[PDB]
């Protein structure tokens, strides 16, 4: 049953991505559950690319999810949504999943004697939320952003990657609604407590950072440029092509020489349209931080 | 056994939800522990037991000495398993929670029950074997959780520690696969281990 | 007649999770008792 | 847990029985010395109306390894409310000389026991402060 | 009879029945504790 399943999986995966498969079938067998959570979660992490995932979270999620640890459970399916370009699919899985981890601790609470499943319930809702702001039912989203917040604040810590994904959906509302200062403000935060999850590679970095700073260059209030270097974000990498430009207009900013600055806003003017519609913001920020 | 004290650490790291054991691992040293501590007062009531673990970054005294398997299994019937093994700590804790005793003619001997390879330097459990061997301290390491996916190191260790003492250490090997984990420690010395005494 | 028996081990093993649940419970009344 | 803890005041029968404690277990000179502080809380000011020496071994090899006998902080306490009841778990003190890292895992243990955020209160016993020996 | 499963029913009965007694004492038992905190 789930043997056919490992078969057609390993057909279309790569040589390369055989042991990783070939893993799922022995150790499960073994009942070597710290076994089967580790190979799984190598796969998550990189082969979410391939389509692979699929046919193999889904089952494994619906099946077998007692034996590994919850979180485990709900960080393979926000993989699998990451790259799914569907929305009726996110909304399904997600509901689904919420129904079996209420079962799951009628027992398991006694049985380990402690063992929390509250970790799962935010993440949960949290996902649910964003779904909504990107099919643009923004008010959805709003009040169950508002609730997660009450919530958590009765607990007296939290995960990083609890408080990394309350942050990072809270985060996409505020570019979405243009409040510049608060994606900004938002984004620090997020940051600073990163999940250890290494999701967030060179590119997702490379992403967050043309909207952080777009947000804080048309400020004039903005200055925590200091704390921005030294954040993972652009201490790794500055040596892209987005990070030409951009961190020059940021230089030239911080020696604060309106010659240059003109020189290069000017060009960046026809390029790219957020900053051909926003001139007077640039020049203003300027004045006010020399 | 006559005069002893011996305390138990219950080591539940993130390998003691494996189901290698029926149904879970767990769930299967509950019962040794059971097991061990009913035994071990019929045959003698002046056998005690206090209930420490191995797990966290910081060891917790759950129980002292104890003829009560009531204030044992309260402590047990609520514990955390996303806890990890950190033997270095653990071992010179021990000796700690061993000063105090019903009575001081009772020996100092550890049962640790083993779920995962060592976390720890090699090197460095050698020269606390030898610190514990001096005031007789004796550990039996009921093994069965460094073979799951490491070799076994524990032999050096075990040598290394047994020297004329109250008790001597002892290493009993209990194969990982399905057999029951109460089961392989009923059927091994427990209560037919024994000492220099 | 094989499935039977199989299962009589399942359910040896639950004789025993039962017992030791019931003697922490009664130990609980026990304790609450000498307080009152 | 709570987050009314604006004020601290402190009886001077504490600060008395602080130094008491730390020859009463004849620790000196780099010995520490833990106990519970017990009072008042869920309310602005923590007044601390009390404390008492636990059971504390100290090992200078391992400066992450100490002995604390926890059954007894609940017994105690037990013992305590049935004297007054306006006394509960708080946290505990320690005499210093000087706060540590390994005070952070310390406090962990305490946070179990404690419904407030446990108070630590480092009273140096020897009192080399200039000002207020005592701080919170 | 010969049959040795024909014995072999006698005590699995006997495990199934003890098994209904063991949950309902269990329930009981939670019961109780909560009465006497009630009282407490």
């Amino acid at each position: 049953e789930i043997d056919t399943i490992l078969s057609t999986l390993r057909m279309e995966a790569d040589p390369s991505l055989h042991p990783l498969f070939e893993q799922f079938e022995k150790f499960y067998e073994e009942k070597l559950w710290f076994q089967l959570s580790e190979s799984l979660t190598k796969f998550f992490d990189d082969a979410k690319s391939t389509p692979l995932r699929l046919r193999l979270y889904d089952n494994f999620v619906s099946k077998f999810y007692d034996k590994i640890n919850q979180l485990s459970v709900v960080k393979y399916l926000l993989a699998s949504l990451k790259d799914s370009k569907d929305f009726d699919e996110s909304l399904k899985y997600l509901d689904d999943l919420k129904a079996q981890f209420q079962e799951l601790d009628s027992k398991k609470q006694r049985n380990n004697g402690s063992k929390d499943h509250g970790d799962g319930i935010l993440l949960i809702d949290s996902e649910i939320a964003r779904t909504y702001l990107l099919k643009n039912d923004l008010v959805k989203a709003r009040d169950l952003l508002d609730d997660l917040e009450k919530t958590l604040d009765k607990k007296d810590s939290i995960p990083l990657r609890i408080t990394n994904s309350f942050y990072s959906t809270n985060s996409q509302y505020f570019k979405f609604k243009n409040d510049f200062n608060s994606f900004y403000y938002t984004s620090l935060l997020y940051l600073s407590t990163l999940e250890p999850s290494t999701s967030i590679t060179l590119a997702e970095r490379q992403q967050l950072a043309y909207d952080l700073s777009i947000s804080a260059l048309l400020g004039d209030k903005i200055y925590n440029f200091g704390e921005l270097l030294h954040h993972p974000i652009m201490e790794t990498i500055v040596n892209d092509s987005n990070y030409d430009w951009l961190f020059q207009l940021l230089n030239a900013l911080t020696v604060g020489d309106f010659d240059k600055f003109d020189s290069l806003i000017k060009v960046q003017i026809s390029k790219i349209p957020i900053l051909a519609q926003h001139e007077s913001f640039l020049r203003q920020k300027i004045c006010l931080m020399t | 056994m006559v005069l002893e004290a011996t305390v138990l650490v219950i080591d539940n790291s993130e390998y003691s939800r494996n189901g290698d054991f029926p149904r879970t691992r767990f769930e299967a040293q509950i019962d040794s522990v059971e097991f061990i501590f009913q035994a071990k007062r019929n045959s003698n009531p002046e056998n005690t037991v206090g209930l420490i673990s191995g797990a966290g970054a910081n060891p917790r005294v759950l129980s002292t000495f104890t003829a009560e398997f009531g204030k044992i299994l309260a402590g047990l019937h609520d514990t955390q398993i996303e806890g990890k093994l950190h033997m270095a700590t653990a071992l010179q804790i021990a000796q700690l929670t061993l000063k105090h005793r019903q009575n001081k003619v009772q020996h100092q001997r550890i049962v640790a029950f083993v779920c995962s390879p060592i976390s720890d330097s090699r090197d460095e459990l050698i020269r606390l074997a030898k610190t514990l061997k001096k005031n007789n301290v004796a550990v039996d390491i009921i093994n069965f959780g460094e073979i799951e996916q490491n070799t076994e190191l524990l032999d050096e260790f075990i040598a290394a520690v047994n020297n004329p003492q109250e008790e001597t250490s002892h290493l009993l090997t209990v194969t990982p696969g399905p057999r029951l984990l109460y089961e392989n420690i009923a059927s091994s010395p427990i209560i037919l281990e024994e000492g220099s005494s | 007649t094989q499935e039977l028996q199989t299962r009589a081990k399942l359910l040896d093993n639950e004789i025993r999770i039962f017992r030791s649940e019931l003697q922490r419970l009664s130990h609980e009344n026990n304790v609450m008792l000498e307080k009152i | 847990m709570s987050l009314q803890h604006e004020k601290v005041t402190i009886a001077p029968l504490v600060l008395l029985s602080a130094l008491d404690h730390y020859e009463r277990t004849q620790t000196k000179e780099n010995k520490r010395c833990v106990g519970v502080i017990l009072g008042d809380a869920n309310s602005s000011t923590i007044r601390v109306t009390n404390s008492f020496a636990l059971p504390f071994e100290e090992d200078e090899k391992n400066s992450d390894v100490w002995f604390l006998d926890h059954n007894y902080i609940e017994n105690m306490n037990e013992m305590c409310k049935k004297i007054n009841a306006k006394e509960k778990l708080i946290g505990w003190y320690h005499s210093g000389p000087k706060l540590r890292a390994s005070d952070l895992k310390i406090n962990e243990l305490f946070k179990k026991y404690t419904q407030n955020n446990p108070l630590l209160l480092i009273v140096d016993v020897k009192q080399q402060g200039v000002g207020l020996p005592t701080d919170a | 009879e010969q049959e040795a499963h024909n014995k072999a029913l006698n005590q699995f009965k006997r495990k199934l029945l003890e098994h209904r007694r063991y949950d309902d004492q269990l329930k009981q038992r939670r019961q109780n504790i909560r009465d006497l905190e009630k009282l407490y």
